[PDB]
């Protein structure tokens, strides 16, 4: 059982910045990928960013690379994504999701209830 | 008996246009008796009408205010139709959208024929078919079902044993997962002894998908 | 819309054998163009009533209504199990044609503790690396319940959801599921798992448990 919780969301004007936390509870995420997605109203889920374990990387959608920076803290069971030069576009509830399988697929059984980011 | 049938696709992609079709049987969509409407519903706004159209010597059109900008509602007499199409849509016309006869005539002006609905949801997502699990009767009456998961958009349907049995059959209504994708469960109690000879079978349907599944569930 | 239909009340609860009358208000004259629907859950509204006061053919007779002008109502002489669903009014006086928000009828019946099952996941659903372990709460009333996970004798919470099926149209009762989701290696991390159910009919809370694998 694991319980995922994002928290940092808020209103912004564009060009502005945002720091998402998704706090893990129950197992170490040290042993796994952390993603985040994106879901805005009518849009599909959308993939964001994924910080593998260290030392294997993070990758970024095109849609926020050089803008976004995803980074993990493995002794506080926690992931980050750094938000900057935000626009209207990137209004969207975001979720943070643990890749259940060690070999990257991305096995996302375990979902945060979301925290709402809105540019305007 | 007059008769209306629903047509067209449940899910819509945001900015484009919503279509669907409602089959008249035992009337005509010249009955100059009769209007052709389409309302719809939804837990925010509840039922709200949308237009008509009908024939008076000429064809007619109402339409309400809000949707009059995308909304057409056009009849096929070669084929007894009538059509909705509503474009542009975003997620506030998401809802289940119904046909309907208005009768028109000394005694009534009232919704007496409506079609089975059509559920429809504004959404750029995929289509994704449910997967069938058992839920077994455990080692007096047993309970058993079925769990239909993950698939999107709404809704799907299940039956058991084609038909034939209903008594004691509970659909529980969907669930929206964390992962954004539906779930749902459909159970049956039944007598204990019929367990070893008793045959028990969900049938669940999702029509966006195009999917059929028949899950035997077994001891 | 233009002209506003109110209901009243919004819901309410009533008994087998019971006099229901519920109330339908226009905010403008609309003088006998006021039709009632019946809405059982999945289906769409069937017309009960039209002009005010007319049965529409194949009602049952205990179905009636009154009214002219901005008042209204709709009667159920007595009540029946069947007749659990939201009623609704609408005015076609002139368009936009409006619908009121709805009246929830609920029928009230005696209290029924829920009988309790609880379910493994599925081999199959194993193999495909998720486990939904389900508990079932059947044929109760009133609609409250609590229901709680317990693996290992521990507590649980933020990995399950419930759901509940709309009033029984025969028996009056409700149904209500808690499906707990793990990773498939997780839930071969745990050898109990148990569901525990609280009910105002229940003098003290009811557990169905299994072991994984028996």
């Amino acid at each position: 059982x694991v319980q995922l919780x994002x928290s940092g969301g808020g209103x912004v004007q564009x060009g502005x910045s945002l720091x998402l936390s998704c706090x893990a509870x129950x197992x170490x995420x040290x042993x796994x990928x952390x993603x985040w997605x994106r879901q805005x109203p009518g849009x599909x889920r959308e993939x964001v960013x994924x910080x593998x374990x260290x030392x294997x990387x993070x990758x970024x959608x095109d849609s926020x690379x050089g803008r976004f920076t995803x980074s993990x803290d493995x002794x506080x069971x926690x992931x980050x994504l750094q938000x900057x030069x935000l626009x209207x576009x990137d209004x969207a509830x975001y979720y943070c999701x643990x890749x259940x399988x060690x070999x990257x697929x991305x096995x996302x059984x375990x979902w945060g209830x979301g925290t709402x980011v809105t540019v305007s | 008996q007059v008769q209306l049938q629903q047509s067209g696709p449940g899910l819509v992609k945001p900015s484009q246009t919503l279509s669907l079709t409602c089959a008249i049987s035992g009337d005509s969509v010249s009955s100059n008796s009769a209007a052709w409407n389409w309302i719809r519903q939804s837990p925010s706004r509840g039922l709200e009408w949308l237009g008509r159209t009908y024939y008076r010597s000429k064809w007619y059109n109402d339409y309400a205010v809000s949707v009059k900008s995308r909304i057409t509602i056009n009849p096929d007499t070669s084929k007894n139709q009538f059509s909705l199409q509503l474009n542009s849509v975003t997620p506030e016309d998401t809802a289940v959208y119904y046909c309907a006869r208005e009768v028109t005539g000394d005694l009534e002006d009232a919704f007496d024929i409506w079609g089975q609905g059509t559920m429809v949801t504004v959404s750029s997502a995929s289509t994704k078919g449910p997967s069938v699990f058992p839920l077994a009767p455990s080692s007096g009456t047993a309970a058993l079902g079925c769990l239909v998961k993950d698939y999107f958009p709404e809704p799907v349907t299940v039956s058991w044993n084609s038909g034939a049995l209903t008594s004691g059959v509970h659909t529980f209504p969907a669930v929206l997962q964390s992962s954004g994708l539906y779930s749902l469960s459909s159970v049956v109690t039944v007598p204990s002894s019929s367990l070893g000879t008793q045959t028990y079978i969900c049938n669940v349907s999702h029509k966006p998908s195009n999917t059929k599944v028949d899950k035997k569930v077994e001891p | 819309g233009d002209i506003q239909m109110t209901q009243s009340p919004s819901s309410l609860s009533a008994s087998v054998g019971d006099r229901v009358t519920i109330t339908c208000r226009a905010s403008q004259t609309i003088w006998s163009y006021l039709n009632w629907y019946q809405q059982r859950p999945g289906k769409a509204p069937n017309l009960l009533i039209y002009a005010a006061s007319s049965l529409q053919s194949g009602v049952p007779s205990r179905f009636s209504g009154r009214g002219s002008g901005t008042d209204f109502t709709l009667t159920i002489s007595s009540l029946q199990a069947e007749d659990f669903a939201t009623y609704y009014c609408q005015q076609s006086y002139s368009i936009p044609q409006t619908f009121g928000q709805g009246t929830k009828l609920e029928i009230k019946r005696t209290v029924a503790a829920p009988s309790v099952f609880i379910f493994p996941p599925s081999d199959e659903q194993l193999k495909s690396g998720t486990a939904s372990v389900v508990c079932l709460l059947n044929n109760f009333y009133p609609r409250e319940a609590k229901v709680q996970w317990k693996v290992d004798n521990a507590l649980q919470s933020g990995n399950s959801q419930e759901s509940v099926t709309e009033q029984d149209s025969k028996d009056s009762t409700y149904s209500l599921s808690s499906t707990l989701t793990l990773s498939k290696a997780d839930y071969e991390k745990h050898k109990v798992y148990a569901c525990e159910v609280t009910h105002q009919g229940l003098s003290s809370p009811v557990t169905k448990s299994f072991n994984r694998g028996e």
